[PDB]
């Protein structure tokens, strides 16, 4: 069988109008998967995955992540979710739904004989205006005050399911985040990502939550001879073993006369004696380490009425170096005094439904927490493990950048209205494409007040209307109510940085997609 | 390319391009050459006195043995487009002349290959072609120079009875090298018709039985066909018959539309008993009134007939078939009388001893007519010992027919032996320097291919070409060229004189005119479009 | 009869015909990429990876070609990137429609030889005209054409911005890191210049370091994460435990010594890493290993030790910081050195927060002031195609530096070459004025191409702009009408000097000499034999 003189086998071509509008549909069939994941009012959407679990959750990221798309332009969208996810917070459904309508309102000027650089460098421009209105409406935080930052989260955390106990969740959020808040050398940081531990426990009920003042593992203590409750430990955390081990030579030992077995052997056990002697010098009550504990070291430690625990994680172990401030060590023989995790509280080894938890609590000045959640399965626990971590990451936000901005669509629109203002002196093939972002930021109100069920016609000629003053600019809509209140009395309030990120990255979004007008496929690589 | 584009698209423009085939170039020209050379291999093998015959398996299995080319070329099984016209060139050969079944194979093939570094020069194809008109009209023009006859189709036959040898030479029936030379000739002038120089195929026919020898084979003044008496006690000798051909049937006259005859009465019922007994009496005393004492019928008998055949004297012979009947009246001089009542002594026929022939233990019944009046046509009847002598002695007889035909009509004829290839070949050299234009190779090219002929005889006679072509090319430049030729025993001299080596001019005419135009059609092709697999 | 080659063999106008569709289906492939009025491309495996360009080197690297005329376009664009860095993608161009035009000759009966020697004059004589139609060196222009250079070569990107961000920042790191070497040689080696990627802020947002940014992690949780005039220690040997080489075995027949022995290999290690602590360094990078018990000595040191880094890294932190690489003891059998004196300098060592992720800055270094590029994009599809056009823009400004000598853009060096060429063709014109007039014609599918794109009248655009380049030469009234190229944007003619529209000398002369080797060698491949491979036998 001769065949074709052919180039690129088994590969295939797309290029023209077919991309050019292609790519732009793919967007806007992935943007509609959350769709409803925007206002207060959302539901939630169960999620089977091929393990045989089950996602519960209305987060736009978290619902993005777990679907898998065949085309090459959709994938794109899912990229951007993964963006947000790890630069703002609660900067997720909003933007996919923003970004879409960039690509929606191109595909109009696109099929009028206007080319795609056209389009493009016309939402450039725009972005400057939609950045500098911002900064123009935001108002300081005075971030010393525990009720503005309170409200702060419960603004964040009301969409989410665990809106019910608002009164317990905005308080976990705002202390979880301070007792993170480091600063050792010349530089501030706020660290929620290695230090604040959420440890969820099945049983109970979601109130009897609480933040703990240091930490816990779930570990029992090595021998039932040792203290299990300890109301001012001295606190050494150790990195090496207390186990004797052939090192990695080649030693040969000649066993040639009577003593010879028995004194190697003896050996052995002196060398367990030197570790033990070394360890108790300071006077210690507990001893946490990594790895094995020799019974011959048990024997001693009890002796010297210490609490020892066997096999801490590295990722608990430096945690509680940072609850309890002890130094970690991986040379017995160079223990000091320094080294002794002083200013610790409580250790004491409970039983949470005959499996064993430790608590090390009650610190003076901890730089570390663990954050302890009840429930009645891994379905609420796993709801609210995630809403926290949005609500830590809000809370870290605005300390480090303490401008808000008028939320709940009344930012949107009173862009749109400057984006308008500013368009009348354009004067050029541009002042058309420009006015087109104004028309895409109205759809964040849109969609907020259809998911309420309101009318589309009343509320938005309403709300544009009232926009065209100069006095109020903050006028929204009540996501409760289905009807049009000052911001100024809702009290719903947006960082800064999150509004500013959206727009950044609907239009970057844009200028990425809408210059494809050729895909291949079929090669591979080598 | 097709099948793919440059924008990655397929590309078809006609049905099934992948399954194609197309070679231009240099390479179909090449290929038609070559493919040449295989069929010229072929019919070399069997030219000359000592011509090779040939094995023929057909393809239900039957087998005969051959030397005829066209018995040999027409049941080939070749898929080649051009190979398939060598065989119509022997085709068109046979059927003018019915001679050069061979020769015109090898010329063409020489031809062809002598053409082939003629290509190789840079000459174009189509100049190649031209060129060879420019040398052929040469050879034809002094192919007619030499030429003489003494036969005038009288008394004075040698010459005929010659040319019949020579063409009977070539054949499988040399123990009758005489025998079938008288034969031929006695069979073609007794019919042949000298007003216009015209010979009428169906005046000689030709029929055989198995068994016997060759030398049996003999001229009858007559006609054979299948006699098959109807009364089986009738007597089988006739001294003087007097025929009566009949292509009525021996029953009542029946009509030929639709009937259905009505009877009602037993008058009705006994009175056609009577009336259809009386039409067999008088349909056979209708005969009797005429003379006549021997019928021919084309159809079948009744039995009441047969009995009254056998009352009145009266043979007669039943389904004889269509050309049979009429021969008979032809040969005999009567007419094919419609009906019994029509029956009239005017139209019978006129014949002596009338004899069937019984062959060994095998009741074949052959009809034997003794003597005739002026008889128009005359039947070969062929011998021999197996079916496979006989059928190639038909074609051995019918070969010399032919030549003698094509003598009465162009009494022209001329010395054979290779002497008239050989002189074409030095008279086309010679001109082939006036003048060497453009086309010197090709002129000089035709001069070498007739060659071929002399040199394949002489391979097949056993002789060197080499020492056998420059000693009779030297001694017909050396004197005035003589008729000199070449053959295997030498017979003493060369001299195609006193050998008496007779060919036709006409023959030799054709040979050249035919084997140049079919070069010329299959050298001016250089595109092939034949299809591949169904699928 | 045939050949008894195993495989298929095609001759005459069979592979004269096909070698003008392959080379044909590449330049198809590039084409539409031509200009700031190109379009990108997306490029899928079949596993699903995804890459978004619209180069002509790094299509065609990932595109498999089969047909063996199309791998010499391939070829050709992997010369210009190693010789010139830049304009990989004209000479695809041009070259297949030397090829198109060649196979016209050919068909017309004009002898392969005497079109390929044709060729090589229009080629010879084109490099001359170009080299005396030059605008300017670098000394009037200043920083103007380095700005403007950036720019050109920034209008066909991702990061083709309308302000002087980009351009910016790769100006100023090109004279950033210049060395002079012996005889003369301000180089400015930009392949030295570390760039980053990271999803993080919009475009505008990137960073321009001064000293270099290391992909590396303090590491353990204890360290310093910012050091204030910093001491900087650079080694390559490994901070752990001490082990035994395979050859010395350890055989005790008294076993009081087996704890003096086992001591003996944490002894050795714990006094050397603190030996070099003893030399005041204050950053120690290592492009080895830190074992656990090293660690401890690090950490209380009050260090910032850094372990597991690349040794291309280390090699230019050291350059830059002034600092000597330790690798082992020295002083001629002297017992331990460290090679205290050697320590590299850094203003600060800081460890930043970069889109949730690490990076360790080292400030401004205090002996060579190198220079680092930290990119910001949307998404990754941005930032693998931001840093593939950093790249190309260093290497132009580094070009300009280098060669102090620019030409005009926008088509002008092909429109005023299409014609000299003409008038060289009747001077010289015997037996080989087609080819010398093919070559050319060849030269017009630039800014043919180029108004195609910019969906602009192709036949009345690029017309008009030939009739300002015959004037200027066939009038010599010091017209100053041959510098003039085409305006994408509004179909006009435009003065590229005014306009700011500059490109190097080199990318021209190269270009040509490059395609004629190649537009030549395809001329020549008559015949096809392709053998079987040794797979069904």
């Amino acid at each position: 069988h001769r065949p074709v003189l052919v180039l690129s086998q088994n590969t295939k071509r797309e290029s023209g109008r077919k991309v050019q509008s292609g790519n732009i549909n793919a967007a806007k069939t992935i943007a509609d998967i959350i769709r409803t994941c925007l206002g207060p009012k959302s539901m939630m959407k169960m999620l089977l995955d091929p393990m045989g679990g089950i996602v519960m959750t209305n987060d736009g990221n978290a619902i993005l992540r777990e679907i898998q798309v065949q085309h090459p332009a959709a994938k794109s969208m899912i990229e951007i979710s993964r963006t947000q996810d790890e630069e703002v917070g609660d900067g997720t459904t909003s933007v996919i739904i923003l970004a879409g309508e960039m690509l929606s309102v191109a595909e109009h000027f696109l099929e009028q004989q206007m080319h795609p650089t056209v389009v493009i460098s016309a939402y450039r421009k725009a972005l400057d205006d939609m950045i500098s209105t911002l900064k123009k409406i935001s108002i300081p935080v005075d971030i010393s005050d525990s009720d503005m930052m309170l409200n702060i989260i419960n603004s964040s955390i009301t969409t989410k399911a665990i809106s019910r106990w608002s009164s317990l969740a905005c308080n976990i959020a705002l202390d979880a985040v301070k007792m993170v808040q480091f600063e050792e050398n010349g530089r501030k940081e706020i660290d929620i990502k290695k230090y604040a531990r959420v440890e969820k426990i099945p049983g109970g009920i979601i109130e009897d939550s609480c933040v703990l003042r240091g930490v816990m593992i779930n570990k029992d203590v090595t021998h039932p001879r040792m203290r299990r409750y300890i109301k001012n430990p001295r606190i050494v955390l150790l990195d090496s073993s207390l186990e004797y081990k052939k090192g990695e030579s080649q030693t040969d030992i000649e066993i040639t006369r009577e003593e010879d077995f028995t004194r190697i052997l003896q050996m052995e056990e002196e060398y367990i004696q030197q570790l033990c002697e070394d360890i108790i010098q300071l006077k210690p009550d507990v001893v946490i380490t990594e790895k094995g504990i020799s019974d011959l070291a048990q024997h001693y430690l009890m002796r010297a009425n210490i609490t020892a625990i066997r096999r801490v994680r590295k990722t608990d172990n430096n945690r509680i170096a940072r609850a309890c401030g002890a130094r970690i060590v991986s040379r017995p023989e160079e223990l000091r005094e320094d080294d002794v995790g002083t200013g610790a509280g409580l250790l004491e080894i409970k039983k949470i439904g005959d499996e064993y938890f430790t608590f090390i609590t009650d610190c003076k000045d901890p730089k570390a927490c663990t954050i302890l959640l009840r429930g009645a399965s891994k379905e609420i626990l796993s709801e609210v493990e995630r809403n926290l971590q949005d609500a830590m990451q809000v809370c870290r936000n605005v300390l480090l950048d303490p401008q808000l901005v008028p939320g709940g669509g009344a930012s949107e629109m009173a862009v749109a209205h400057a984006l308008t203002e500013k368009s009348k002196a354009m004067t050029g093939v541009e002042q058309w494409p420009y006015r087109a972002v104004a028309q895409a930021l109205e759809v964040i109100p849109r969609t907020l007040i259809q998911n309420c069920g309101a009318s589309t016609i009343r509320l938005l000629t309403s709300l544009r209307a009232k926009h065209t003053q100069e006095n109020c600019e903050t006028w929204g809509v009540n996501g409760e109510t289905g009807t049009l209140v000052d911001m100024k009395e809702l009290g719903i309030w947006e960082p800064l940085a999150v509004k500013l990120q959206t727009y950044k990255t609907a239009v970057e979004t844009a200028v990425l997609l809408l210059r494809i007008d050729d895909i291949v496929s079929g090669h591979k690589k080598k | 390319t097709l099948a793919f584009d440059e924008y990655g698209r397929p590309f078809l423009i006609i049905k099934d391009q992948d399954r194609k085939s197309r070679l231009m170039g240099l390479e179909a020209l090449k290929s038609h050459i070559m493919a040449a050379k295989a069929v010229a291999n072929t019919m070399r093998t069997s030219l000359g006195p000592n011509g090779l015959d040939k094995m023929m398996v057909d393809k239900d299995g039957d087998v005969t043995v051959t030397n005829d080319g066209a018995t040999i070329l027409s049941m080939m099984d070749v898929d080649h487009q051009i190979a398939k016209l060598m065989v119509e060139l022997s085709k068109s050969q046979d059927d003018e002349i019915g001679d050069g079944t061979t020769g015109v194979v090898v010329l063409a093939g020489a031809l062809l290959e002598e053409a082939e570094q003629l290509l190789d020069r840079g000459i174009h194809p189509i100049r190649i072609a031209d060129g060879y008109e420019q040398a052929a009209r040469v050879a034809i023009e002094h192919l007619d120079k030499i030429s003489d006859s003494v036969l005038v189709d009288i008394k004075d036959t040698e010459p005929l009875i010659q040319t019949a040898k020579t063409t009977l030479g070539s054949k499988v029936v040399n123990s009758c090298h005489r025998q079938m030379a008288e034969i031929a000739v006695n069979a073609v002038l007794t019919v042949a018709d000298m007003e216009r120089r015209d010979v009428d195929f169906e005046l000689i026919k030709v029929e055989g039985k198995v068994g016997g020898r060759l030398e049996d084979t003999k001229l009858i003044k007559g006609v054979i066909v299948d006699k098959d008496f109807s009364h089986p006690q009738m007597p089988k000798k006739v001294e003087d018959a007097k025929i009566a051909i009949l292509t009525c049937p021996f029953e009542p006259p029946k009509p030929k539309t639709k009937h259905k005859l009505d009877v009602t009465s037993v008058e009705d019922y006994k009175a056609l008993q009577k009336y259809e007994k009386e039409k067999f009496e008088e349909m056979i005393q209708q005969i009797k009134e005429t003379g006549a004492n021997l019928a021919i019928c084309q159809w079948g008998f009744d039995d009441e007939a047969n009995h009254l055949l056998l009352q009145n004297n009266l043979p007669a012979v039943r389904w004889v078939g269509g050309p049979e009947i009429e021969l008979i009246a032809i040969a005999t001089g009567g007419r094919i009388v419609p009906r019994f009542s029509e029956l009239t002594a005017e139209k019978l026929g006129f014949a002596g001893l009338v004899q069937e022939i019984s062959f060994g233990t095998t009741k074949d019944k052959m009809l034997v007519i003794e003597q005739c009046k002026n008889s128009r046509a005359v039947t070969i009847f062929i011998r021999g010992g197996n079916k496979m002598i006989i059928e190639e002695a038909k074609r051995s007889l019918h070969d010399a027919l032919c030549v003698i035909r094509n003598l009465i009509r162009d009494n022209r004829v001329v010395y054979g032996g290779g002497a008239a290839e050989i002189s074409c070949a030095l008279a086309v050299s010679q001109e082939a320097d006036k003048c060497p234009t453009l086309e010197q190779y090709a002129m000089r090219a035709f001069a070498d291919a007739l060659e071929v002929i002399p040199m394949a005889l002489s391979e097949n006679s056993g002789m060197n070409p080499i020492q056998t072509m420059t000693e009779v090319r030297a001694r017909q430049v050396k004197e005035m060229n003589p008729a000199l030729g070449i053959d295997c025993l030498h017979k003493g001299t060369n001299d195609m004189k006193q050998q008496h080596v007779i060919e036709t001019l006409i023959g030799k005419k054709q040979q050249i005119s035919l084997a140049t135009q079919m070069v010329r059609m299959i050298l001016k092709i250089d595109d092939i479009r034949k299809p591949g697999e169904s699928e | 009869g045939p050949l008894s080659v195993f495989g298929d063999r095609s001759t005459g106008e069979t592979i004269r015909s096909q070698n003008v569709m392959a080379a044909a289906s590449i330049a198809n492939i590039v084409k539409s990429s031509l200009g700031p009025v190109g379009l990108d491309k997306m490029l899928v495996d079949d596993i699903g990876d995804v890459t978004i360009t619209n180069d002509g080197a790094t299509i065609l690297k990932l595109l498999e070609v089969e047909h063996p005329a199309a791998k010499v376009l391939c070829e050709l664009a992997d010369l210009q990137d190693k010789e010139v860095g830049d304009g990989t993608t004209s000479v695809v161009i041009i070259a297949a429609e030397l090829l198109k035009n060649a196979d016209e000759l050919v068909k017309q009966k004009i002898h392969p030889t005497s079109v390929i020697s044709g060729y090589r004059l229009a080629c010879k004589e084109a490099v001359r005209y170009i080299n005396e139609n030059l605008i300017v060196n670098t000394d009037e222009l200043g920083r103007d054409c380095l700005i403007n250079a950036a720019k050109t070569s920034m209008s066909s990107k991702i990061i083709g911005i309308n302000g002087d961000f980009f351009a910016n920042m790769v100006v100023d790191a090109v004279l950033a890191i210049k060395y002079t070497d012996i005889r003369g040689q301000p180089r400015y080696p930009v392949n030295s210049v570390n760039i980053l990627k990271a999803h993080g802020r919009s475009q505008m947002e990137s960073m321009l370091i001064s000293g270099y940014a290391l992909n590396c992690v303090v590491g353990s949780q204890g360290m310093p994460k910012r050091i204030v005039n910093a001491k900087i220690a650079c080694l390559d040997f490994s901070l752990q435990k001490t082990k035994m080489k395979l050859g010395v075995q350890v055989v005790i027949t008294d076993p009081e010594k087996l704890d003096q022995i086992r001591q003996r290999e944490s002894d050795i290690t714990k006094e050397r890493i603190q030996k070099i602590l003893a030399t005041g360094a204050n950053v120690i990078l290592t492009t080895g290993g830190i074992d656990d018990m090293c660690l401890k000595y690090f950490v209380e040191a009050g260090a910032m030790a850094v372990r597991r880094v690349l040794k291309r890294d280390l090699k230019r932190i050291a350059k830059a910081s002034g600092a000597t690489i330790l690798s082992t003891l020295a002083n001629l059998e002297g017992e331990e050195t460290f090679e205290a004196a050697m320590l590299g300098q850094a203003e600060e060592v800081v460890q930043e927060r970069i889109c949730d992720d690490e990076l360790i800055l080292i400030k401004n270094t205090k002996a060579r002031t190198s220079a680092s590029i930290i990119l910001r994009g949307a998404n990754d599809f941005m930032c693998d195609e931001m840093e593939r056009s950093l790249h190309d823009a260093l290497c132009v400004v580094k070009r300009v530096l280098e060669s102090k000598s620019v030409v005009p853009g926008g088509g002008a060096v092909e429109a005023a070459l299409s014609i000299y060429l003409e008038n060289y063709a009747t001077s010289m014109g015997s037996r080989e004025q087609l080819a010398i007039a093919e070559f050319a014609r060849s030269l017009l599918v630039i800014p043919n191409t180029l108004a195609v794109n910019a969906a602009q009248d192709s036949t009345d655009l690029v017309a008009k702009l030939r009739a300002f380049h015959n004037e200027a030469q066939v009038n010599p009234e010091r017209k100053n009408l041959k510098w003039i190229g085409l305006d994408l944007s509004n179909g006009k003619p435009r003065d590229n000097k005014q306009a700011g529209v500059f490109e190097p000398t080199i990318v021209k002369v190269k270009s040509l000499k490059f395609a004629t080797e190649a537009a030549i060698t395809i001329l020549r491949i008559d015949d096809l034999i392709k053998l079987h491979p040794e797979s069904k036998d």
